[PDB]
DNA sequence: CCTTTTTTTTT
DNA sequence: CTTTTTTTTTT
């Protein structure tokens, strides 16, 4: 019996629920952005909220706050706003549901109900619990199955029978864990291929109309179609299955690609990050070569149907089509590609890829690839002493299957348009997930590329030119493999792994869609990349639509979180002790256990099972671990440790435990105790009955509890309380809430040991190449944020190729300033998950490693946001040794300065090369064009560039600084800034432009193309090899015209087959015979050899026979005479001289036009 | 040698039956043989069950010594299988128990033994001897059979039909019944089973498969190295069939059918390639190549036109496409006797069995056709004892067959068409014959067996 | 274009094909209740009455027929001699 | 207008 | 140099 919406007609809507100091925070921050913004943009808040004060209820309260406006709305009557709450764990999206539909119901406004029961009906109607496909089938009943597989005739097949049956038989006997493990598996498969067969008979042709108990049969086995029925605002799923998609009675909808009006309500926001790096790093590797071959087979004469509901359809696929037809006309796609060359055949080649600057390859030597056309096949060969190598071959491959791919998206972006004015039978579903099924299908079959299928459907969830916004989060590595294929011997694939994106771009994805992201969690604005999203990018990719909170609102929180935990007044002590290596300590327990022995190592490898290897390690977290337990048993009053170390202290190294449970039972004794301790509380221990034993024992018994779990094994959701009695414990606790909430009665640790956290370094176990991709995400992501100088992030990421062992990986990652922030969030949500309870102990101790001291006093966030027992952790680590900087903002700038050299060193070379063949690209020239106008118009830009961000370089000085490096030679070794004080300086006195605008001629032309005068004084000054090579090469060009402008001397373009090869095409004087140009700045620059210019010569020379050549540097002294050189270019008379080089046009002491030089040479091309 | 039967309680019956008569022999009224020979004889024997009891049938030590033996035991998949496995067979008997239990036994076994034959085959050699050489054998009967220990086979008709596994590959017997002896209880019976695996082809789009074999032989070439020689011209005169084929009917284009009466019911096109042509439509179909609409349109004209006939274009596909995988066998046959001493070492397995898979992998990734992979493959499972329609041969339907051909528009796009073409392309009885022809000396013991 | 499964089975027994195939399951329905020695004196076989004509059509070589199948045939075969189709020169 | 039970293997 | 659990949803 569903429930209308006639209770709410009644509903007091002016009537509030009390808002909060944390309630306000989420709207305060919300309303502005709208009135700024608009209304249909989005918006990626983070919330930094405690673990303790509010973090759900605020968060349901507003998923709860957003179900109720949207009904007045639809009252007051379209489609609902979608109102997911992701998680990452089932069981927190569980108790978060189950806490939501608890809010429901006891939720009092002003102490009297607000909610109807009706209208509890009508909202718990609304929510949703999407899980996966397994636990989706083992949660109806039989006879909700039965109604469905009958009313569907799907019991007419044997197979959907036979399983059904099979199911059926093994859920009815259950109760065992060897049978629920296999009951699981099972339930996904049939799941699969009922709602398969469910989705055939129901797309097409006959169609059941859904209604009475067939509806709630197939709205229980099938949640999603409650969405998609229309009666479903909120969905409660994982990361996992927000990612994946789940099923509606018709197909697969993925919230992915209908964020437009999401309100995603995203908790632990930063864990998020390697569970969407997860799925990224879960997709199928392509080959490249077959799928280039059939791509370009599948498009010489593949046409498509000329109908109104393809039209501009066929012109998005034509530069493909013509790319595709040469690109296998260069490399000769008719053959098949197989390697050569012996001493390569043994392992195969993997070939790393960023896309951009960073380039390695695992083949020591590099790797041609030569077109045989005697033996008929495409050869991978090494040359051991160019335009055909093996990378560039695969980088163009690659650029085109994602080409295709890309095109592929637009084509059914276009398509849906063309059919959305259509009306005839394109029913509710007119939006871009209803004809995704329809559009895919429609072109890959005119086209016979059904095989692409798979790999479109999947991966439908500012390019890579230097005149354009290049970042690594919308870009990614990519993985190649060139290997022997199977079976065959004598052929090769070449099985690339994309990273097309990155979590941090998927997330600006998500945002630039129109979703409302919230981000709740208390290390949500960490300075890590790794354990975190790139915040830096995702400040300038969003701009504004990244949220802030002003001082009044993290001051206010701070307050809130001073109310209800108020330690100093009420009375508490929150004692902190750095412990080191007590070598002696532990050496006294060790001889007294076992004394019978010849010395404490014999106790080791008899009692303890450790070699001479690991003794110094676990000797220092076994001195460190039992010099804390005896100062917790030392206070009778606290009675809850938990000690949170890194190794999982269990029954597999069950020798270490029995030597720590002797110490802890010793002790207890001359301390007069009857001290329990709970070994071995893995992930796995807390799950059957496991924690709640714990709080049982603190519930009747007296003594004291020591808990030994991990980091990992305190993930979220579990809740480290008891029931307290006050017979139990007397006047040890005491209240700290300012007011009293709710009681209970409850209390939570009060001595917690923080061992170091380790093994910071993100990983997968998916598969082999699955966290390859995941290791090389990592590099990218340190390299770009600018806390590895490309020297080392290419030097990582050379070796992460070839192979390291895990050790190596982190001992790269220790190394940077990205290690210190990412332990400082470890232990900060360590310390956090003790404060859940509001009724505390007073005697709170704290006890963590020394190997934290040096690492917890460099914290330098503001406490403004911080907790009690954090600032505590931190002040005492202040107050003691030594208090030094690290300057993470400055070495910072050296890398970015360092990286935005390597990347125009490395796409400049690109872009020259890409203009050395014939002809020249449209796109090609355009870019060209582009870095010369902005590089000369914009020597110094004011803010951070959002369109030539690597143009530019952040500079400690205004207007300038200073490097040293070798500008033609290898990027990784340059320096800049305080490095080298005595290195070139780049500032505007250098170029010598104010003498260039001193001139009567160049000032005004400088004025109508809006080129700079002078250099303004901020610090995003130019690069070093696009200021030298590509600014005053351009400088100079520009001044050459405009000194000649002014008589009668006109300069047209340059052919598309020597661009760049000569300034412009020169005419007048009636000669018959072309003028070319050569513009340079000065002699010190362009050598320009005569084997090199005759070079030059030639491919002009053939181009229109004679041919007339100037040498003009605009720039330097004139006083220098003309001269007169040969096609040789040695030295000749000068009526046969076939170019002549005039040493300057401007002087460049007191800035005077070469008035007699350009005189002669006026007459000079008179007589030629 | 061979007790091909078509029930499983008939095959073990008959192997009980064998063993006790080598125990129980009284030749001149003392045993045949001795106590040694007895265990020599039954080790020839083996019985070779589906993949389902196969499993069930080894202990857990046995699939303990392979999983450890062949590191599988890091798959974090094999392992978690492999416990629910190991988990479900410990409960007691429970009907509802072990229907379930041998569902997920076949689909493991299938699994273990392809990363078993992935990790044999290529450059790992676990060099299969000792303890680990009785787990796998245990576990793969058909392995015995491959190394020499066994030749004394007992299956039923239908893993006769499907075909065993050894650890490389699938090994087909009806590729390599050159001096085979087959012995068949029920020989008429088998009609009716051979029938039953005839009808399992899976059905293929003929406008795809065509279109697809236009574009990439159009340009797509083999190497010329010594082990393709003389194989470029077997598919010389499919090429130009192909440019002709593709010219004539325009395959550039897509095809739809458009008119009254052809969306309601799809088209069905049943034929027995020599004279007997039925089609579903009541009036003849028309095919007409729409040069402005850069579409082929199916349309039923009401007013014979021999140009351009839906039947007549299926027809001339179905003989291209079974052209092709004609070409495939007798190509994969010249692959081997370019290779079989050519190659000189290099590779043992020197036989049109074992040699069958490499050759259909290189010549299908040379002409970039490695979608029709599995259409080759299961082609020889029917036609593969064969290395006509002329009025110059012996026409017969038990060697040419029938073709039905259904053409609806395709999933999800409503404006195309697919002819999936369903083949049967021998009869039980050619089959038979086949068999015989390659060389099997086959018993047939039945009372009416004739 | 679709036929009931009866009228596949009537167009199946028209034919002479149809005869030999039924007197194919007796044939082997019978010989399978003989695999011992020893039988009583009295072994009873009851038929249907919608197999005397077909089974009055028998007329392959009785050098390998079941002593049971034997003395099933003679009894419909008992009403004298019944022309048949004479199956090659309808098949011609 | 004749009148069903039964089977194996891979997926 | 260096110090591990654990987690989801597909097929
Ligand atoms: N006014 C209130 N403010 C915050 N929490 C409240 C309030 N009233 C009741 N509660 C309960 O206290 C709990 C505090 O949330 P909790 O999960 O302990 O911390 P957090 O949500 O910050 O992790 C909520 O689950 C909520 O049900």
């Amino acid at each position: 019996m569903n429930v209308s919406i006639e209770e709410f007609t009644h509903f007091d809507f002016q009537l509030v629920p009390e808002p909060s100091p944390l309630d306000l925070v989420i709207t305060e921050s919300l309303k502005n952005h709208i009135e700024v913004n608009g209304v249909k943009s989005g918006a990626l808040l983070p919330l930094p909220f405690q673990t303790g004060i509010g973090k759900t209820y605020t968060a349901l309260n507003f998923l709860l706050q957003q179900m109720l406006e949207q009904v007045r709305s639809e009252l007051k009557e379209k489609s609902k706003r979608l109102l997911y709450y992701v998680t990452d764990s089932v069981d927190n999206v569980v108790s978060a549901k189950a806490d939501l539909l608890k809010l429901i119901e006891k939720q009092t406004v002003k102490g009297e109900p607000r909610f109807t029961l009706e209208q509890q009906e009508y909202l718990k109607a609304q929510i949703v619990h999407l899980p996966n496909q397994s636990e989706q089938l083992l949660q109806c009943s039989d006879a909700v199955l039965n109604d469905v597989l009958i009313g569907f005739n799907l019991n007419a097949e044997r197979d959907v029978q036979a399983e059904w049956s099979a199911i059926s038989g093994l859920r009815r006997h259950a109760s065992n864990p060897e049978v629920k493990i296999s009951l699981n598996r099972q339930a996904g498969y049939f799941y699969r291929n009922l709602i398969d067969r469910l989705q055939k008979k129901q797309k097409g042709a006959d169609r059941v109309l859904l209604s009475g108990s067939l509806l709630a049969s197939v709205e229980t086995l099938l949640p999603g179609e409650k969405i998609r029925n229309g009666s479903a605002h909120v969905a409660f799923l994982t990361t996992s299955k927000f990612l994946k998609g789940f099923h509606n009675t018709r197909s697969r909808y993925s919230p992915l690609r209908d964020l437009s009006g999401a309100v995603l309500i995203i908790d632990e926001i930063d864990k998020q990050n390697q569970v969407i790096l997860s799925e990224l790093c879960k997709q199928q590797a392509q080959d490249l070569i077959w799928a280039i071959r059939t791509l370009r087979a599948n498009f010489r004469d593949h046409q498509l149907e000329s109908s109104p509901r393809y039209d501009k359809i066929e012109d998005l696929f034509e530069p493909l089509r013509e790319r595709l037809e040469e690109f296998g006309t260069n490399w000769n796609l008719a053959f098949a590609f197989n390697t050569e060359g012996a001493n390569l055949n043994e392992r195969p080649v993997r070939l790393f890829s960023d896309r951009s600057f960073t380039h390695v390859s695992s083949a020591t030597h590099k790797l041609s690839l030569k077109s045989d056309f005697l033996r008929r096949k495409n050869l991978i060969f090494s040359d051991e002493k160019k335009h055909g190598l093996l990378t560039r071959f695969v980088n163009e491959a690659d650029v085109i299957y994602q080409w295709f791919l890309g095109t592929m998206r637009k084509a059914v972006f276009q398509y849906w348009e063309n059919v959305r004015g259509l009306e005839i039978e394109v029913r509710e579903n007119r939006s871009l997930e209803g004809t995704f099924q329809e559009a895919v299908q429609s072109l890959l079959t005119h086209f016979n590329l059904q095989e692409f299928e798979s790999a479109v459907y999947e991966s439908f969830d500012k390019a890579n030119k230097l005149s354009s916004s290049k970042s690594y989060h919308h870009t990614g590595l990519k993985l190649v493999e060139v290997a022997h294929n199977q079976g065959t011997r004598d052929t090769v694939n070449c099985k690339a792994s994309f990273l097309n994106t990155s979590p941090s771009g998927v997330l600006a994805d998500m945002v630039d869609a129109g979703a409302v992201i919230l981000g709740i969690s208390a290390t949500a604005r960490a300075d890590t990349v790794i354990h975190n999203f790139d915040f830096k990018y995702l400040n300038e990719r969003l701009g504004n639509k990244l949220l802030s909170l002003s001082r009044e609102q993290k001051q206010r929180v701070n307050n809130y979180y001073h109310s209800r935990r108020n330690y100093k007044d009420n009375g508490v002590v929150l004692t902190v002790k750095y412990l080191n290596s007590r070598d002696a300590f532990l050496d006294a327990l060790l001889e007294e256990y076992k004394p019978e022995a010849r010395s404490s190592h014999f106790i080791l490898n008899h009692y303890l099972g450790i070699a001479e290897s690991e003794q110094a390690f676990v000797r220092s977290w076994l001195s460190k671990l039992l010099a804390s337990i005896k100062a917790f048993i030392s206070s009778p009053d606290n009675r809850y440790m938990l000690s949170l170390l890194n190794r999982t202290l269990d029954t597999t190294r069950q020798n270490i435990n029995d030597f720590i449970q002797f110490c802890c039972d010793k002790w207890a004794k001359e301390f007069n105790v009857k001290t329990k301790t709970f070994f071995g509380v893995n992930a796995d221990w807390m799950r059957l009955v496991g924690y709640d034993e714990i709080s049982k024992h603190l519930n009747t018994e007296l003594g004291k509890v020591v808990v030994f779990s991990t980091y990992a094994s305190m993930g979220a959701g579990k809740n480290p309380d008891y029931a307290v009695n006050l017979a139990l414990e007397g006047e040890s606790l005491i209240s700290v809430a300012d007011v009293t909430y709710s009681t209970q009665l409850r209390s939570d640790i009060d001595s917690i040991y923080l061992e170091k956290p380790t093994q910071l370094l993100l990983s997968d176990d998916y598969s082999h190449t699955a966290n390859q991709l995941c290791q090389f995400h990592q590099i990218l992501s340190l390299q770009e944020n600018g806390e590895l100088s490309p020297k080392s992030a290419e030097n990582w990421c050379r070796q992460q190729l070839m192979g390291m062992s895990r050790e190596r990986s982190l001992q790269q990652y220790h190394q940077t300033s990205d290690y210190q922030s990412a332990v400082r969030k470890y232990i900060e949500q360590a310390v956090g998950r003790a404060g859940r309870t509001s009724l505390k102990r007073k005697q709170i101790l704290l006890f963590v490693d020394s190997g934290l001291k040096e690492i917890l006093a460099e914290e330098s966030r503001d406490p403004s946001l911080f907790s009690h027992e954090y600032v505590a952790l931190v002040n005492k680590a202040k107050s003691a040794g030594k208090s030094i900087v690290e300057d993470r903002a400055v070495r910072r700038l050296f890398n970015l300065a360092q990286r935005n050299n390597k990347d125009g060193m490395l796409s400049i070379k690109a872009l020259v090369h890409r203009l050395h063949n014939q002809p020249a690209s449209k796109s090609d020239i355009q870019e060209w064009q582009d870095i010369r106008t902005q590089l000369l118009r914009y020597p110094t830009v004011a803010f951070q560039p959002e369109r030539f961000n690597r143009l530019y370089l952040q500079s400690m000085t205004k207007g300038y600084y200073r490097y040293q490096g070798n500008l033609d030679g290898d990027p990784n070794s340059f320096e800049f800034f305080d490095r080298v004080p005595y290195g070139d300086m780049v500032s505007e006195e250098d170029c010598s432009l104010a003498t260039l605008v001193q001139n009567q001629y160049v000032r005004p032309w400088f004025e109508r193309k809006g080129f700079a005068c002078s250099w303004q004084k901020e610090a995003n000054v130019m690069t070093p090899i696009m200021f030298t090579n590509i600014y005053k090469g351009a400088l100079g060009e520009q001044a050459v015209e405009a000194v000649l402008t002014a008589f009668d001397f006109t300069f047209e373009e340059v052919p598309n087959s020597i661009y760049e090869r000569f300034d412009n095409r020169v005419i007048f004087a009636g000669i018959e015979q072309p003028i070319w140009l050569d513009s340079k700045y000065w002699k010190h620059e362009g050598n320009e050899s005569s084997e090199g210019y005759s070079s030059k010569i030639a491919l002009v020379e053939e181009e229109f026979g004679p041919s007339k050549f100037i040498y003009v540097n605009a720039l330097g002294d004139t006083s220098k005479p003309i001269r007169y050189l040969n096609s040789c270019f040695v030295e000749t008379s000068p009526q046969l001289a076939k170019v002549i080089e005039i040493p300057a046009l401007i002087d460049d002491s007191n800035a005077d036009t070469n008035r007699t030089a350009v005189q002669e040479l006026i007459k000079w091309l008179h007589h030629s | 040698l061979y007790y091909v039967t078509d029930s499983v309680d008939n095959v073990v019956s008959a192997k009980a039956d064998l063993l006790k008569l080598i125990e129980k022999q009284t030749v001149k009224g003392e045993p045949r043989f001795t106590l040694e020979q007895q265990e020599y004889l039954k080790a020839q024997i083996v019985h070779l069950p589906n993949q389902s009891e196969q499993l069930l049938q080894c202990s857990d030590a046995v699939l303990n010594d392979v999983l450890i033996g062949f590191n599988l035991n890091a798959e974090r998949d094999v392992q978690a299988e492999w416990s629910a496995i190991s988990g479900l067979r410990r409960h007691a008997s429970n009907p509802e128990v072990k229907i379930s239990l041998n569902r997920q036994a076949g689909y493991f076994y299938r699994n273990l033994i392809d990363r078993l034959q992935k990790k044999q085959k290529g450059a790992d050699r676990v060099l299969l001897s000792g303890s680990l050489l009785a787990s796998v054998e245990t576990l793969l009967p058909g392995e015995k059979i491959r190394n020499g220990s066994a030749h004394v086979a007992f299956l039923t008709t239908s893993k006769f039909l499907k075909g065993f596994h050894n650890t490389r590959s699938r090994y087909s017997p009806l590729r390599d019944l050159s001096g085979a002896v087959l012995i068949i209880d029920e020989i008429d019976k088998q009609n009716q089973v051979i029938l039953s695996e005839l009808c399992k082809q899976q059905a293929q789009d003929l406008i795809w498969a065509i279109r697809t074999l236009r574009a990439n032989f159009r340009d797509h070439q083999l190497e010329s190295s010594p082990r393709y020689d003389k194989i470029e011209d077997l598919f010389e005169p499919l090429r130009e069939r192909l440019e002709e084929f593709g010219t004539n009917w325009n395959l550039a284009f897509a095809f739809n059918t458009e008119g009254a009466n052809l969306n309601e019911r799809p088209v069905r096109l049943f034929s027995d390639r020599s004279f007997t042509h039925v089609s579903s439509a009541t009036h003849k179909l028309s095919l007409k190549s729409d040069f402005l609409r850069r579409k082929n349109l199916i349309f039923s004209d009401e007013k014979i036109e021999k140009h351009g006939l839906l039947t007549r274009f299926v027809n001339e596909a179905d003989v291209i496409y079974q052209w092709f995988l004609g070409t495939m066998r007798k190509a994969v046959f010249q692959y081997w006797e370019n290779v079989r001493g050519l190659e000189i070492e290099v590779r043992e397995n020197r036989s049109l069995e074992g040699t069958f898979q490499e050759a259909v992998q290189s010549l299908l990734t040379h002409f970039n056709l490695q979608e029709f992979e599995s259409a080759v493959y299961e082609s020889f499972d029917t036609r593969g004892l064969r290395q006509a329609n002329k009025l110059s041969s012996s026409k017969s339907y038990h060697h040419t067959g029938l073709k039905l051909v259904e053409v609806a528009h395709n999933q999800g796009t409503r404006d195309t068409v697919n002819c999936k073409a369903s083949f049967l392309n021998t009869s039980p009885s050619g089959v038979l014959a086949d068999m015989v022809d390659a060389g099997a000396v086959i018993l047939g013991i039945s009372a009416t067996a004739r």
